[PDB]
RNA sequence: AGCCAGGAUGUUGGCUUAGAAGCAGCCAUCAUUUAAAGAAAGCGUAAUAGCUCACUGGUCGAGUCGGCCUGCGCGGAAGA
């Protein structure tokens, strides 16, 4: 009954949709799915990632994988320096993506999680040292 | 011959102007339009545009049939309109439009941003599908040809700009 | 294929069949696939058989100028593609339904059924014929008379008089 | 009917249900249990005789299992049952092997009642009349 | 593509056609078809 | 000529067949379903394949097809 942490690892790279992600995980691994953090973009797209439940947007630099990069946050979900800084087309996915994530996932248990019934999941890179 | 032979029927609307060797059609929509002729002569009369060849030239006919179609192409041009759409593949595309330039991502290290030219405009409608709504036909043809560009489709996994009229091949690599 | 021969050939045949005809069917077939033989001619292994044909001949000018065995009003019925179909032996009842219960399951387009001869006319798909040997449609015809007819109104008030 | 969905069809005989090595992981891989391949198929396999081959559909949504609508056995391995050889072809049209006639295939051809493309029940008698040539086999009609 | 002297058409989708001064093959299945100097 | 349709069933044919259910293979190419449909054209399959071709129907509506005898041209054709 040992409880489970998920990292999406390798953003870097041009990877799935990560709500089919989360499906892979939720229906052959049988445990639910918490997001925690979200991708913004994947590939040479990879901005970085919106945090749900601290309500910000850490934002990636590429390449400061052999150090831990400048922490350069975004305050607002609906900040227009999200868009600004993502680009408002990515910006809008993001807000898009996260509307139907809020309809087919979950909150973050504690106690769900140390039964092991549901698994925090954050998004990252951890050749990008992003996310860790 | 045939194609040439044809009518044209200049539907109610279009105001067909023929100057000498010059005509120009205009619309509903499109900004007119006026191409040129050479070795056909048209001539208009009644609801249509008729065109033949014209005595001294061995072009005839062959001149003709590309006026009529030309010409053909130039009325709807202002009526209905002219078709597009071109859809993006590959994981990390999409494109954007914000005005009459459409900003595209590749996969390159840079967006492209390619500006529309005169009368054609496109939109869109989802990340990874541009369509050009424009009234000559031989311009949308171009901005097409040209956007698609950018990254033809590789022909191992289908990455890159398609029409939607595409068939892409696709085969397998050398065994091992 | 052949010519001017050929041509007669498979009208006087295809024309033979709406003169010594039992019935007759017309039924354009826009996307007509080839389950649709394999229908008509499954519905004659246990129920038809050989004693029917639908060559699609709206070869017109054909199975048309072929049509002096006597099929007037059938010009207006030569319009744009059909599948001709022709009866010999068995009653002509049963294979109209065919095409009815084929063409309303989308099986293609029935043309409307314009109709065909026998009656010699238009378009208005009927249902005389195939309520043949069905005759117990004329025991529950007689409606009982004296006694059906009766248990329903002489018989109804009680259980809807009582207001 | 419809058109296509899912079936296939690949057996030796009824004789031996559900085989391993001959099929295996073979038998069925898109929908089909290996294991349950010996269930609903000898439910009306020994229901009446092992020893024809026996394909069949194979019907698949996305309901677990798979539900195969059986019908009948190739009239080609009748030859080795109901004929001769226990082989077929081998040698075929080098010499005149072996021989058939009019009595014999008969009721062959009378036991496919709902699978024959002949309302005529006395066309579909050269149907299977090819069936006992394809190896070589004279006929003594 | 290839720059043969005689050019030929192989396969059905082999078209052949003349733009500028030169004969040229264009297969629209198979492109190893594609043919110039003809 | 386009464009609209269709292209099955005995028959997954048996077969030197590991497995072969039209197409590396053998030999066979016969008979039905019908307007046409080849155990046969193509891509190419773990094997089914999926999707498309000869051949027939529909639309259109006047020509269209390939050899022959001849005149004049094109490519083939790089050097200090
Ligand atoms: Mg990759
Ligand atoms: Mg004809
Ligand atoms: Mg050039
Ligand atoms: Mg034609
Ligand atoms: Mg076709
Ligand atoms: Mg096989
Ligand atoms: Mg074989
Ligand atoms: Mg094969
Ligand atoms: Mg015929
Ligand atoms: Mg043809
Ligand atoms: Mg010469």
């Amino acid at each position: 009954d040992t409880p489970i942490l998920t990292f999406m690892n390798k953003l870097d790279r041009d990877i799935r949709d990560p709500m089919e992600l989360l499906d892979e995980v939720e229906n052959e691994l049988k445990i639910g799915c918490a997001p925690i953090t979200w991708p913004i973009g994947c590939g040479k797209l990879f901005k970085g990632v919106y945090h749900l439940y601290k309500d910000e947007t850490y934002l990636y630099q590429s390449g400061k994988g052999h150090t831990i990069q400048e922490v350069r946050i975004v305050k607002g979900l609906n900040n227009p320096d999200l868009d600004a800084a993502v680009g408002e087309d990515l910006a809008q996915q993001l807000r898009d993506e996260l509307e139907l994530v809020k309809g087919a996932s979950n909150e973050f248990d504690k106690e769900l999680f140390l039964a092991g019934e549901i698994t925090p999941v954050f998004f990252g890179t951890a050749l990008g040292n992003f996310g860790v | 011959s045939r194609v040439a032979k044809a009518p044209v029927v200049v539907p109610a609307g279009v105001d067909v102007k023929i100057n000498g060797q010059v005509i120009t059609i205009k619309g509903k929509n499109g900004e007119l339009t006026r191409t040129l002729n050479d070795a056909v002569e048209v001539k208009h009369a009644d609801n249509t545009l008729t065109f033949g060849p014209r005595d001294g030239y061995a072009d005839g006919w062959a001149q003709a049939g590309t006026a009529r179609a030309l010409l053909n192409s130039m009325v709807i041009g202002v009526t209905e309109g002219f078709t597009k759409k071109l859809q993006l593949v590959g994981v990390g595309y999409r494109a954007a439009v914000k005005g009459n330039v459409i900003n595209l991502s590749l996969g390159f290290s840079h967006p492209v941003d390619h500006q529309l030219p005169a009368g054609i405009t496109a939109e869109c409608p989802t990340q990874t599908e541009i369509v050009l709504k424009g009234a000559d036909k031989q311009v949308i043809g171009q901005v097409a040809a040209d956007l698609r560009a950018y990254r033809r489709p590789e022909p191992y996994k289908g990455k890159g700009v398609r029409y939607a009229d595409e068939v892409v091949r696709t085969k397998e690599a050398k065994k091992k | 294929m052949a010519l001017n021969l050929q041509d007669k050939q498979a009208i006087v045949a295809e024309v033979s069949e709406v003169a010594k005809g039992a019935l007759s069917a017309v039924v354009a077939d826009s996307r007509g696939v080839t389950v649709d033989k394999m229908t008509e001619l499954r519905k004659a292994g246990r129920e038809a058989g050989v004693y029917m044909r639908v060559v699609r001949n709206t070869l017109l000018r054909r199975a048309v100028e072929g049509t002096p065995f006597e099929c007037l009003k059938d010009a207006f019925v030569g319009p744009t593609l059909i599948a001709y179909s022709m009866e010999h032996p068995g009653a002509a009842a049963r294979l109209f339904k065919e095409f009815a219960k084929a063409n309303a399951k989308f099986e293609v387009k029935a043309a409307a059924f314009e109709g065909e001869l026998i009656p010699a006319s238009q378009i208005d798909r009927l249902a005389t014929l195939p309520t043949y040997e069905e005759a117990i449609a004329r025991l529950m015809a007689t409606m009982k008379e004296a006694s059906a007819g009766k248990l329903v109104r002489t018989l109804a008030a009680v259980r809807d008089a009582k207001e | 009917a419809k058109k296509v969905q899912a079936y296939v069809k690949l057996q030796v005989a009824a004789g031996m249900a559900n085989p391993s090595p001959p099929v295996g992981p073979a038998l069925g891989q898109q929908g089909v249990n290996i294991m349950e391949f010996c269930k609903a198929f000898n439910a009306k396999t020994d229901s009446i005789e092992k020893g024809l081959p026996i394909p069949v559909v194979i019907t698949v949504y996305a309901d677990r299992s798979f539900t195969f609508v059986t019908k009948t056995p190739p009239a080609a391995v009748l030859l080795k049952k109901a004929a001769g050889i226990k082989s077929g072809s081998g040698k075929p049209n080098k010499d005149k092997v072996g021989k058939i006639s009019r009595a014999q295939l008969q009721e062959i051809a009378q036991t496919k009642a709902a699978d024959m493309t002949g309302a005529d029940i006395e066309a579909m008698t050269r149907s299977i009349e090819g069936t006992a040539r394809s190896m070589g086999l004279v006929v003594e009609d | 593509m290839k720059v043969r002297a005689s050019v030929k058409k192989l396969c059905r989708n082999c078209k052949i056609v003349k733009r500028d001064g030169v004969i040229r093959v264009i297969c629209s299945a198979e492109p190893k078809h594609k043919q110039r100097q003809g």
